[PDB]
């Protein structure tokens, strides 16, 4: 091991899975369920077979309020759901039972696909997954009703779109989790470009899932980013753990005391005397009725203090029902826990400073919006190097219907699919059960 | 190899271009000396410029593909890659843009062949660019009122004629004598004068034109008789649609 | 009777159009020129002025050795030196793209959904009134809620508004009609009745920002600043407090959910956000034009006043200007709007479809290309050959390429009504015409013609789309001249030969039909003529904040 | 087996190697070489110690002609560059003795990196490789000279450039074959946005290896971009192997016949023979003394064609020794061919496509340049679908001097790092064996 810290992990409803699990088990880099994760949401497509079929009969094809008159095609694509999805499968995947799926969803309106691994061990990033899974279904459905050489470009779009007039697949009836290579803010930040509505779709609105699932996916973008090497990485594989997998069930106790009647307030205080109480920060100096507080091990208390902006989050915004409070938690949980002990809050400022940006782009007439279209690769919410786009997952999560651009209205179409996947619905159990299985090889 | 279809004359001259086997008729005597001043690029007398040290001294990688592929002399040498470049009226000039290029990609080897409507260009290492030019020249690629060597300035293939038969120059680098019946090269193919003017010769007829050009055109004959030349063209446009859509 | 080049061909020169000789080298040089003289004169009094050499007749090559031609505007009875079709020397031009780069369409639909079922207030027409007129006020930039606001000079600002419109003609009608373009007035009746079945009861603005913000900024300016002043109005008129969570709501749809961008950004290598030419997808360019409900029973003539927009837009002042630079591409784009001359082979080719055919009755079939595109190709280029003061005009190859490509393109359409096959006749127009005359465009030019067979019909992830979705970012055809406009004109084709009221977006066909933009879309080669002559008022001018 | 194809492969001396192998053990899904070449390519760094140094030395940072005053850090680099690159080692690898390497080259002045394998598993994409090695380096730096917290700053703009205000690593002293994902130009393309020097330098400037590297690259980027699913793939996979792998000694033999003497019209009349002669086209009928051909195989016709148009180019560019006329090669052995035979030219007329362009924007003033700064995803030459760009790669092979843009001038950190790996400078014999070991599995 490089690091000798470990934690105790347990399940959603806060009861003790394992001890004393050395903190790399929970690594990207070593973890098999987090690799199997990453992996699986590279390679799965949505598949909207009803939307292709609308499209074709009222040849409203290429984005928003497009249409091309004359261009209409009357297909049973639906009907015929079956043979097109088999066909499409011969196509995509490299040999017979390799690890390719398709798999009807909603009486055969919908197909969830999973590209093979094989595919992208010889590419350079993942966009195969989206442009296999396009040409197979155009192919199938072509092959479906001997569709004629002259008509065969509507079926191409109604797939997939403008591109590439459009740079994205602007009308496209097929999505992915991940967008476009282009759209990246920065060289390796395609785990981050994720609406936080995605997230929280697909792990149900269970609270603890959707923190986890989006700490997961932000933890890993930082190794991709390169923060997560040398000095820094201890204090972001304690931020997975301590802030989005639970670690030594810290979020849920203080979410435990502080539910009934608790404020952001009572969650800060309760987190520093935990602190204090084992051994994280201790009295540095005394000034006039004020104690100072120091520490030697900034990246533990940096994952501490993650733990009750995480818990004040759930308490603030579960308490509400409502979700755009968390861009106030985010910023006054970090702002009141400084001013309280003399230490850094948590990133070190910066997701006190994500939290400004974010409640000014959620209360103004500017850009952003609610905090279910935001995500790590959003211009708002990227400068926190993983620390806040979790908490907004868990607020949405909690959100009772205040929302306009709830995720029922934005991800429908990945909630049926991607929330079929064991390990992206439920990512807390996978990754804590193969964190407990490597434990000893650490 | 066949080349090209159709039936027309001016079916059979596309062959006859682009056919190595073909002895192009020669038409005019231009001395060496001549054609490196319409060319423009050295003085008669000056050594061969280098753009690089021969072969022998700069030590090429072992490479069974340049073991097998014999350099052009001017390559062996270093020589400049330097170009020469006509314009050829729709007149009934012989020669004609994607002719050239065609024809020379198949009788010149180490070539650079570009088309465009107004201007076509080769270029090639420079000793080399000197016998492919005397050919060009002297020959019926060449008339000198109705094509013209051009390096810049080329409009003219398109333009109605002056009253002596000659192509529009901007630069006016051909002149017919009147006197004479003779075009005198007077300037190299930039532009610049020639301190003494290189005589090209008598223009071709106009009958002779018509039997030697390759451009297709009503008043000669039409692309749309030549019937067998249109159905390939229209095969070729049906198989890349099929083959694009769906090659299997 | 007479081909319909032949009045220009006869203005143009001494010769009758079939004589084969001429007279060069004696005209004077420039001198023979009213604009090469005025830019002469130009040129030395802004070096002296300046303190650095500028225009000179006498640097490199000399002008003007042949015939420098005026040019008949097509459609009308203009002639001008070409230079004055240059979008520098053109104010209409400028103003054209202006008018479509300052535009955006913002639905309202999102935004009174938030109203209703978030802030739990009424929408009726009253308030959308009083909206309107809140944001008519804000639009140009200026104040309705904070104290100290300092705001633009409402004249220079003149050109920008909001307008409305809504397929609900009770709705259209309860609101005060000054901020509603009427479908029914401006759309004939079979039109009217398409377009109020597309947009249903939906409800849409149609945003125009100032033309010297426009200038000052850039494309991707206009849809947040709509979005802003939307946002501000929103406030004003229906009395939230001004920024609480609500009103993210409004921005997202403002700037996201319900906006209908001119142009989609571009990729890095032309890099360029939203409403730049080259993101302007060709059927959106069409629709844009508005030819189609004031000429909609010629539809030679709708389909040509399309690709007069997209030749001078895409060629002239995308390609010449944005992607390129410099004296740029202006015959190009002139050869496909001046003369008479693609109006005479397009003609053609509609009696020759009409004859045979009949108007969309043609089988869409390979077999319908090879005979419409061939016999017009043919046609085309045997003009040439017949007037060789034709050829001596058009004296580009590529020019010739374009104009004989169109008609082909858009006869083969007008008979299909099927703008695939009309695009797979362009291609083949191109074929034919470099085996007859041994020579076709300049060194690039049929870079995507020779790919072009093949991808018409291909369905593959960058080849594959319907000719209407295309644009001068579909991959092969992201370079080059003499394609882009002419393809926008395919596009119209078939639509125009069916009768249809829009070709690719009902919403942006609406969104031009509006007497109050500066740039008349009902006629664009008029419009273009009158700038040619120095007659057309532009936007945007600075006059009021300088000396005078 | 998809396909029954067989095919001899030979050496790059025109030697047999392995008789009748299936043509899918050549696929990029299925060869062990080719994913390991693109793996290798994936993950592999060249970074400049010596550049770094003299841009610390100077504070000239942040790209071209740029110097800030008074930040200049005089720091040994070069002469501690053993302990630096282990200390940079121990940042970059996940576990010792992985398959991370970090090598130096030039006495200290340049380093090869490989990033591990292991950080590419759960990644997005790619651009792990050159931030963690960016990073790791940054820090060893630093530690190796304790240089202060107020300086650091200037290492990390030595090292990745103006990188984040640009969007590229602007003024980077890193290089890799690979550049930023944002600069695709469509999804699927990364991985042909490399450039035509590069992969010349890194073979060393031999023309058959030159060849199969870039049409190793440009036919798996087909796979990544969908092309060479269903209906076309049997068209890409003998594509590669016709075109840039030799196959059945073709490119070899029509060289060798037509190397002497020969034109690009005589190697079309040889390609036409042969073809005739095994069967993939025959005389469908006759015209007058012409005679027009026809194929039942379009694929293979077109494989065939393929081979003549790269043994073209070799004749004609090799002729020349002199790599322009390449454009023309591609553009008329194309024009010329379908005269002659009345069947469609390679890839059914994208390359004359992509050759009239690529003449254009390399002998105009409008953009473009030499051939050697072509590449798969310059929008000159990308319409082709693997086809062009081997070409254009083999005939800068041969240019003996006479590019100003030549490979000593674009790709000199490049080729002193990637010609280091074997399986990057010569290709063409690690895939044939891996073709011949997997071969029963096919
Ligand atoms: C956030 C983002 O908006 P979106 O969330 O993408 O709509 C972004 N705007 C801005 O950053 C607005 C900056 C100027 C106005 C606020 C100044 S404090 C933009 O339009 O690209
Ligand atoms: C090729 C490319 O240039 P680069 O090779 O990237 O310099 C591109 N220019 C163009 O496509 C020029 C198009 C307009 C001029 C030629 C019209 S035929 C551009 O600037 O982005
Ligand atoms: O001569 S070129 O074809 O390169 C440019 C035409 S503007
Ligand atoms: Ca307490
Ligand atoms: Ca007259
Ligand atoms: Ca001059
Ligand atoms: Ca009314
Ligand atoms: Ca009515
Ligand atoms: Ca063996
Ligand atoms: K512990
Ligand atoms: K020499
Ligand atoms: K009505």
């Amino acid at each position: 091991a490089k690091f000798e810290d470990k934690v105790d992990l347990y399940d959603d409803r806060g009861n003790l899975v394992e001890e004393q699990v050395p903190l790399e088990a929970l690594s990207p880099l070593r973890n098999p369920a987090i690799k199997s994760i990453v992996q699986g949401i590279k390679r799965t497509v949505a598949v909207n077979l009803e939307g292709i079929e609308n499209a074709l009969k009222t040849a409203k094809v290429g984005g928003p309020a497009c249409k091309i008159m004359g261009r209409e095609l009357d297909l049973d694509i639906v009907g015929n759901a079956e043979s097109i999805a088999a066909a499409a499968k011969e196509m995509i995947q490299v040999t017979e039972d390799d690890d390719t799926k398709v798999e009807l969803l909603g009486g055969g309106k919908r197909a969830l696909v999973q590209v093979p691994s094989a595919r992208f061990d010889v590419a350079a990033e993942y966009s195969a997954a989206p442009l296999v899974t396009a040409t197979a279904f155009v192919q199938a459905i072509i092959n479906e009703f001997d569709v004629s050489m002259y008509d065969a470009n509507m079926v191409k779009a109604a797939v997939l779109g403008r591109y590439p007039q459009s740079v994205e697949y602007m009308g496209a009836n097929i999505a992915t989790m991940l967008d476009i290579p282009q759209k990246l803010e920065g060289p390796g930040y395609a785990l981050r470009n994720i609406m936080v509505n995605h997230v929280v779709a697909t792990t149900l609105k269970n609270t603890l899932q959707a923190a986890a699932l989006s700490t997961i996916l932000e933890q890993t973008a930082m190794f991709e980013m390169g923060d997560a090497v040398g000095a820094f990485e201890r204090m972001h594989l304690l931020g997975l753990a301590y802030q989005g997998m639970n670690a030594d069930n810290l979020v849920f106790d203080l979410v435990k005391a502080n539910g009934k009647e608790g404020t952001v307030g009572s969650v800060i205080a309760d987190l520093v005397e935990r602190a204090l109480e084992d051994g994280v920060i201790k009295v540095e100096k005394e000034l006039t009725d004020y104690k100072v507080y120091g520490t030697d091990d900034l990246a533990m208390w940096n994952a501490y203090a993650a733990a009750g902006l995480m818990a004040a989050t759930m308490v603030n915004q579960g308490a509400a029902r409502a979700a755009q409070g968390v861009s106030s938690t985010l910023l006054y949980y970090n702002d009141l826990i400084e001013f309280e002990t003399g230490l850094p809050s948590v990133d070190f400022g910066k997701v006190e400073g994500t939290a400004v940006g974010f409640s000014f782009f959620s209360h103004s007439i500017y850009g952003g919006g609610g905090p279910g279209i935001f995500n790590g690769n959003h211009i708002v919410t990227r400068h926190s190097k993983g620390f806040a786009i979790p908490c907004v997952a868990a607020a949405m999560a909690l959100d009772a219907g205040t929302q306009m651009f709830s995720p029922e209205a934005t991800s429908g179409l990945i909630k049926e699919v991607f929330s079929q996947v064991d390990e992206f619905r439920e990512p807390l159990k996978y990754v804590v059960e193969a964190a407990a299985e490597i434990k000893n090889e650490i | 190899a066949q080349y090209y279809p159709g039936t027309s004359k001016v079916a059979q001259n596309r062959r006859n271009f682009c056919n190595p086997e073909y002895e192009l008729e020669k038409l005019r005597e231009i001395s060496d000396e001549d054609v490196v001043k319409i060319l423009g690029h050295r003085a008669p007398g000056e050594e061969y410029p280098s753009v690089h040290p021969p072969l022998e001294e700069m030590d090429e990688p072992e490479d069974a593909i340049r073991e097998m592929v014999e350099p052009i002399d001017g390559a062996k040498a270093g020589d400049r890659v330097r170009y020469i470049q006509f314009t050829d009226s729709m007149y009934f000039a012989p020669a004609q843009p994607y002719v050239r290029s065609r024809a020379y990609l198949c009788r010149y080897r180490g070539a650079d062949a570009g088309t465009l409507s107004g201007r076509q260009i080769i270029e090639t290492r420079e000793r080399d660019l000197e016998k492919v030019s005397k050919e060009l020249l002297e020959t019926e690629f060449f008339d000198p009122a109705r094509s013209g060597v051009r390096g810049k300035s080329v409009h003219g293939h398109s333009l109605r004629l002056d009253e002596d038969g000659m192509m529009f120059d901007m630069l006016r680098r051909q002149i017919y004598n009147k006197d004479t019946g003779k075009v005198e090269m007077v300037k190299n193919q930039i532009g610049d004068e020639l301190d003494e003017p290189v005589d090209l010769g008598e223009p071709l007829d106009e009958e002779t034109l018509m039997d030697k050009t390759t451009i297709y055109r009503v008043d000669g004959e039409a692309y749309r008789d030549d019937v067998e030349a249109v159905e390939i063209m229209q095969r070729i446009h049906v198989l890349r649609s099929q083959g694009g859509y769906n090659p299997e | 009777a007479d081909k319909l080049f032949i009045n220009a061909l006869k203005k143009k020169f001494e010769e009758s159009p079939e004589e084969k000789k001429t007279t060069f080298y004696t005209l004077g040089g420039w001198k023979q020129s009213e604009r090469k003289t005025e830019f002469v004169n130009a040129g030395k009094e802004v070096a002296e002025k300046r303190g650095i050499p500028q225009y000179n007749p006498d640097i490199g090559t000399p002008l003007g050795q042949r015939v420098l031609m005026p040019y008949q505007v097509s459609t009308t009875d203009t002639y001008v030196e070409g230079d004055d079709l240059h979008f520098v020397n053109n104010a209409a031009m400028q103003q054209l793209w202006d008018d479509i780069r300052r535009t955006v369409i913002v639905g309202l639909n999102h935004a009174h959904a938030v109203i209703e079922k978030r802030l739990g207030k009424e929408v009726t027409p009253e308030t959308i009134t009083h909206y309107l007129e809140t944001v008519n006020h804000a639009m140009p930039g200026a104040a309705v809620v904070q104290e100290h606001m300092v705001e633009t000079h409402p004249a220079l600002v003149a050109d920008s508004y909001v307008k409305v419109f809504t397929g609900n003609d009770e709705i259209a009608d309860e609101i005060d009609p000054a901020f509603v373009i009427d479908i029914n007035k401006q759309f004939p009746e079979d039109q009217a009745e398409t377009l109020k079945a597309e947009v249903g009861d939906g409800i849409w603005q149609v945003v125009r920002i100032p033309t010297i913000v426009s200038r000052t900024c850039d494309g991707a300016t206009t849809s947040r600043w709509s979005a802003m002043q939307i946002g501000m109005s929103m406030i004003s008129a229906y009395k939230q407090a001004a920024g609480e969570a609500a009103t993210g709501d409004f921005a997202y749809a403002a700037k996201h959910a319900e906006v209908i961008h001119m142009g989609t950004y571009l990729p890095v290598r032309r890099a360029r956000g939203e409403n730049e030419p080259g993101g302007v997808p060709f059927g959106y360019l069409a629709d844009i034009c508005q030819s189609s409900r004031v000429n909609y029973d010629d539809p030679v003539r709708v389909s040509l006043d399309v690709v007069a927009t997209g030749a001078m837009l895409y060629d002239q002042i995308w390609l010449g200007s944005y992607m390129s630079g410099g004296v740029g591409f202006t015959q190009y784009a002139t050869a496909a709007y001046t003369d008479n001359i693609l109006d005479d082979f397009t003609y053609f080719g509609k009696e020759y479809v009409e004859d045979k055919y009949g108007l969309c009755e043609a089988p869409n079939t390979m077999d319908t290309v090879l005979d419409i595109a061939t016999e017009v190709t043919f046609y085309g280029l045997e003009q040439y050959e017949e007037y060789p003061a034709l050829l001596e005009d058009q004296f580009g190859g590529s020019q010739r390429a374009a104009v004989v490509a169109a008609a082909a393109g858009c006869s083969t359409a007008f008979a299909t009504g099927n703008a695939q096959t009309g695009l797979s006749g362009w291609y083949l127009s191109m074929y034919l015409h470099k085996e007859q005359h041994s020579r076709l465009g300049f060194y690039g030019y049929d870079l995507q013609d020779q790919c072009g067979a093949s991808n018409v019909f291909s369905i593959r992830g960058d080849e594959g789309l319907p000719l209407e979705l295309r644009g001068p970012n579909y991959p092969n055809y992201a370079m080059n001249v003499g394609h882009q406009g002419e393809y926008a004109g395919i596009s119209q084709a078939p639509h125009a030969a069916r009768g249809d009221a829009f070709v690719f977006n009902p919403l942006v066909k609406i969104a031009f039909a509006d007497d109050n933009l500066v740039f008349d879309f009902t006629n664009v080669r008029g419009e273009f003529a009158k700038g040619a002559l120095r007659e057309f008022e532009p936007a945007g001018e600075r006059a009021l904040i300088t000396p005078a």
